[PDB]
């Protein structure tokens, strides 16, 4: 026997469904879900980190001319200066007082620290989904886990469950993301080979194990100071250090729909969007014929109290006479009222109690116990508590859901105006007809 | 202020708080006509004015 239902994607709220087949006793199931996870697919473009500058000892040639050649190293620079006269602690270094030169050079390499402190840029693609579900079945609590699509089934106590697919394709991630030690940011990083001297991406590498490094920092050599041996230079500061101090809030705090983020692997959980279909397959051996089940023949209903608050603020008493000892299922026949109990124990001639919640100002509903029905009605009052720490257990109301007193007043006013229009119309018709015919 | 969908608040290194509104009125859905209008106005201000 196949059964299909749809449950909204609301974590922490139980729902109930009724399954029956003619000739056999009905069953009521209760379901509640605990977690939903989405997982994207990632691809790596490049990583960034800090840079190091290497400067060897300078070469000084007095009363001769120095020269240098080009090299293939990144950001290589070379210059020759004239007119130097260096000193040391013991006196002037070389005999010649004129026509001296100095040679300076430098280049840029990748820092050793890049093995621990780095950031990576990813491209995102279509995500998968999974869910964890709790089921109350025949008085026992069981748990299942499955993929949120039609390609997986789980069997527990000789019953099969299939979940999914999801009704919505909304995903909190953009096409370009950046990940750093647990934080995920949305950022349109520049393409490889097109960096800027003082921004994110000034140094780029394909992978921590690569030898080929790109950089576009500024590096200019300057003239040395009189009497001093040194190599002054001007260089733009590292962009990576600046980003860390100005990066702002991550998606964990700004994302909509209450989503939460994890990074190992990248995931998003508990996003309150859409609904999830479920299909169940129950074997024939689980059903009992109505000739063996107990029956109830005479019932009536009274409702001594109702407050239409977010919690179970209603109570009802039902009278019954039962044919023999056994159990019955209880289910509501309306959408505006939810009943907490799943089953009852019945014996002899007695009464049972149930509780319910509703948003209606005036409530009418039917209740079914062991395949027979009663009618209940009552008026409800408002609560006085402004704020609570939990979501409501009931649905919203529509435009037609108004009190009986309001409806009565509407009919009286509309009828009065309609009557006066009809009378005026009748007067005109007789006058117009007679004048036509009299001529 | 607390909207219908609820508010989330975090302070320091502690855990977040969550709040939801609940219905409350000073009027009533039963009795005199002018008391009925107040009941609905306090719950759905925009729709009440337009319909009337
Ligand atoms: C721990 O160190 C390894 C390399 O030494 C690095 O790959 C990893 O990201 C570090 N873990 C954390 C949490 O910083
Ligand atoms: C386990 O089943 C009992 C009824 O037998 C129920 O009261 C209880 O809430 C269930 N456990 C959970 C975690 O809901
Ligand atoms: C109702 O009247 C009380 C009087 O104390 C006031 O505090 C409250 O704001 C009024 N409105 C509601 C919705 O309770």
């Amino acid at each position: 026997y196949e059964h299909v239902t749809v449950i909204p994607n609301t974590v922490g709220v139980p729902y109930k469904t009724l399954v029956n087949r003619p000739g056999y006793s009905p069953m009521v199931l209760e379901m509640e879900l605990q977690s939903v996870t989405l997982e994207p697919t990632l691809s790596l473009d490049y990583i960034t980190c800090e840079y190091k500058t290497v400067i060897p000892s300078p070469y000084v040639k007095c009363c001769g001319t120095a020269e240098c050649k080009d090299k293939s190293l990144p950001d290589y620079s070379c210059k020759v200066f004239t007119g130097v006269y260096p000193f040391m602690w013991g006196g002037a270094y070389c005999f010649c007082d004129a026509e001296n030169t100095q040679l300076s050079e430098a280049h840029v390499e990748k820092s050793e620290s890049c093995k621990t402190e780095f950031a990576s840029a990813y491209r995102a693609h279509t995500a998968s989904a999974s869910a964890k579900l709790r089921v109350l079945y025949q008085g026992n609590n069981i748990t299942v886990a499955a993929y949120a699509n039609g390609d997986h089934a789980v069997t527990v106590k000789d019953a099969k469950f299939v979940v999914g697919p999801m009704s919505s394709a909304w995903t909190p991630f953009d096409n370009k993301i950046v990940v750093y030690k647990g934080d995920v940011y949305n950022m349109d990083y520049p393409p490889f080979g097109a960096g800027r001297p003082g921004q994110f991406g000034d140094i780029q590498s394909r992978t921590p194990e690569s030898k080929d490094v790109y950089a576009n920092t500024q590096l200019v050599l300057q003239r040395p100071a009189a009497g001093t041996v040194h190599v002054p230079y001007s260089q733009a500061p590292s962009g990576f250090k600046y980003w860390l101090k100005e990066r702002g809030a991550s998606l964990q705090h700004t994302a909509p729909f209450g989503c939460q983020i994890a990074t190992n692997p990248v995931r998003a959980v508990n996003c309150a969007v859409g609904n999830i279909p479920i299909s169940i397959d129950i074997p024939d051996a689980a059903f009992t014929r109505v000739v063996d089940a107990p029956s109830v023949t005479d019932m009536s209903c009274e409702v001594p109290a109702c407050t239409h608050s977010s919690d179970f603020g209603g109570v009802a008493i039902i009278k019954y006479t039962a044919s023999k000892k056994g159990k019955c299922a209880v289910h509501s026949m309306t959408n505006a009222v939810t009943i907490r109990e799943a089953d009852v124990e019945v014996e002899g001639n007695s009464q049972l109690q149930i509780s319910f919640s509703t948003a209606l100002a005036s409530a009418e509903f039917r209740v079914q116990v062991c395949s027979t029905q009663v009618h209940c009605a009552a008026a409800c009052h408002p609560p006085k508590d402004h704020i609570v720490n939990y979501p409501a257990s009931h649905t919203t109301l529509g435009v037609q859901d108004i009190s009986t007193t309001a409806m009565s007043w509407v009919q009286k006013i509309t009828g009065g105006v309609g009557l006066i229009v009809a009378v005026a119309a009748l007067i005109l018709i007789v006058v117009l007809c007679v004048s036509f015919s009299r001529h | 202020t607390v909207p219908t969908e609820g508010l989330e608040v975090t302070w320091g290194n502690n855990e977040p708080y969550k709040y939801w509104p609940q219905m409350s009125t000073n009027g009533t859905a039963h009795g005199h006509p002018h008391e009925i209008i107040l009941y609905y106005y306090e719950l759905y201000p925009t729709m009440t004015v337009v319909i009337v």
